[PDB]
RNA sequence: ACCACGAUCAAAAGGGACAAGCAUCAAGCACGCAGCAAUGCAGCUCAAAACGCUUAGCCUAGCCACACCCCCACGGGAAACAGCAGU
């Protein structure tokens, strides 16, 4: 879920008196009157509070998959309504990319953040296919019919025994 | 024989690594020091110009 | 005398766990190349008997040989875990690290 | 050593070190950080190598 | 830079797209009396499958779908 | 090339020798069908 | 040893190792595991070359394979020099 439009800048939440000010200088100071990038700014310092055990340390690698999760939110966003934007959709698939390699780093280092990283984004982490080769109509035809037979031997090998 | 004194060479990097941490704590701790203060002065004057 | 089995201790990684309490794990040796008199790596697989299923895809195990094969290609037993998935102690220190990092750090003992 | 399993592990620990498996399923840990590779060679030697006398025997 | 060979791959190539123009109508029937071969060798391959596999027939429901008629 | 890919494509693999006319021996016997010359 | 204690030698079985060319042979199609069993899980091999085709006796104090053919030889074809000399 979004964070509400009446929620201040990330810039403006910390000055002392920001709830003395008037009505007009919260809207004008809250992700209402903004472009989408402060919401998506206020998101990443969410997740941030949520998962990360430091919030202000940036540069760890949980923190860069934070970031990177969010920005693939805001391009599955973006592509949703844009069916058409190839640069996009590249930039999706290798944002993907790279998620998936810092989530292979944290899991090779650091296997309670990563349990953590992986709850509190939403990820489900899976491994590569071992093989990467066609999967054209001959073989797959072939696949179907072999298990279908390999099922009917195991039905009568259980009659027979 | 010869496993233990192996053991006891590990055992002395175990007691030489510790000075070398121990040194390597200080010498953190001075610069961490001196880093936060800068921070604290940058978000002071930052949180300034934002009021 | 102690064992039919060729390999009686190897160390690998953990490269399957979707057998019902058998690793399928991988073990890589030295072999020099004829011609280039180089060292490259040579990869076999390991099914290694885990009763307790507490392995890991990814970890890094020690396979003892089964004093005779339990099955057609389980022919060792998991002796221990060398190094958990994301989980290492230091042997040298014995704190728990995060690759390069110490998670604590060896003076607070 | 051509029977003795040799296997590498890159940036795993904070620090260098060796591990020997032994057939009595006895296990030596060599730390060798701030060690010389000559110095590491000959530490091995002196715990786990063969002798120039067993070697001149056989 | 050597232009012949690019003179004579330009050669061979139009010389090539005469000949296909020419037998157009054979080539149409050998691709397809081919295709029907292919077919009939892969529900061969399929046959010798379950064949060896014990069933005096295919598995319930299974037809061999045309896979390479366009 | 590295010597990785030239461990991995191994030794060179010199193709199998093209066999003559006499395919690969000395001499052979044969009936004369016609005789001519040529140019 | 012969009475065996065991040595020597060496089968069957189990583990490991081992020719060449073709990837225009790229997928094999049941090739795994756990349980005393009942049964359960859906797995196993493979571009670090599985599966397949073709070629070739080999790593020579020697070794392997074959002994007319049907791999084998109850049985069948049929009547056997790939022992020496010889045709
Ligand atoms: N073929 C695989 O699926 C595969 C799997 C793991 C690793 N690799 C590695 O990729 C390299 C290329 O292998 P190749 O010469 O046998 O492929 P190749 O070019 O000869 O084509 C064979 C198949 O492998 C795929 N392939 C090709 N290049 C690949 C790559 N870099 N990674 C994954 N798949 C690839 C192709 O899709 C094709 O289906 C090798 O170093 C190999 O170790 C390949
Ligand atoms: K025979
Ligand atoms: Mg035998
Ligand atoms: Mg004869
Ligand atoms: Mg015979
Ligand atoms: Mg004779």
């Amino acid at each position: 879920d979004d964070p509400p439009p009446s929620t201040l800048l990330k810039d403006y939440q910390n000055v002392p008196g920001i709830e003395k000010v008037d009505d007009v200088v919260k809207r004008l100071l809250s992700l209402e009157m903004a472009n989408k990038k402060e919401m998506l700014k206020i998101k990443q310092e969410q997740f941030m509070k949520k998962i990360v055990a430091n919030p202000e340390d940036t540069r760890s690698l949980e923190a860069r998959i934070i970031a990177l999760s969010v920005k693939i939110r805001s391009y599955e966003e973006h592509l949703e309504k844009h069916r058409k934007d190839k640069a996009h959709k590249r930039y999706l698939l290798m944002s993907i990319d790279q998620r998936k390699k810092m989530l292979k780093n944290l899991r090779n280092t650091n296997y309670d953040v990563f349990e953590k990283i992986c709850w509190g984004l939403g990820i489900e982490y899976t491994f590569p296919p071992l093989y990467y080769r066609r999967a054209h109509r001959r073989f797959v035809t072939k696949k179907a019919l072999c298990i279908r037979v390999f099922q009917e031997t195991q039905k009568l090998k259980k009659r027979r025994r | 024989e010869l496993m233990a004194w192996n053991q006891a060479e590990n055992r002395r990097l175990h007691e030489l690594r510790i000075a070398r941490l121990r040194q390597e704590e200080r010498e953190q701790e001075q610069r961490q020091a001196l880093e936060q203060a800068r921070k604290a002065e940058e978000v002071q004057a930052w949180a300034q110009r934002k009021e | 005398v102690r064992s039919s089995v060729h390999a009686r201790w190897i160390v690998g990684k953990v490269i399957g766990t979707k057998m019902q309490k058998t690793a399928k794990v991988r073990v890589t040796r030295l072999v020099l190349d004829p011609y280039l008199l180089k060292y490259f790596n040579k990869r076999k697989t390991y099914f290694a008997h885990d009763a307790l299923q507490q392995c890991t895809v990814g970890d890094i195990v020690l396979l003892r040989a089964l004093p005779v094969p339990r099955a057609k290609h389980v022919k060792h037993e998991l002796a221990e875990i060398v190094f958990k998935v994301g989980k290492v102690i230091d042997p040298v220190t014995g704190k728990p690290c995060a690759g390069t990092t110490y998670l604590e750090s060896p003076l607070s003992s | 050593n051509p029977w003795v399993q040799i296997m590498m592990f890159k940036n795993m620990t904070p620090s260098p070190f060796l591990r020997f498996y032994l057939d009595s399923g006895e296990q030596v840990l060599v730390d060798v950080e701030t060690k010389s590779n000559k110095e590491i060679m000959e530490h091995i030697r002196k715990i786990l190598g063969k002798n120039e006398e067993t070697l001149r025997e056989e | 830079k050597n232009v012949l060979k690019i003179r004579r791959r330009k050669m061979n190539h139009h010389k090539y797209r005469k000949l296909v123009k020419k037998t157009r109508f054979l080539r149409r029937k050998v691709q397809e009396g081919r295709l029907r071969r292919k077919q009939i060798k892969f529900e061969k391959d399929l046959r010798r499958i379950w064949l060896k596999a014990g069933l005096k027939e295919a598995p319930e429901g299974w037809q061999t779908p045309k896979i390479y008629l366009r | 090339a590295t010597l990785n890919q030239m461990h991995r494509l191994g030794p060179p693999k010199r193709p199998p020798r093209k066999l003559g006319p006499t395919e690969g021996r000395p001499q052979l016997k044969g009936v004369v069908l016609c005789t001519f010359t040529r140019k």
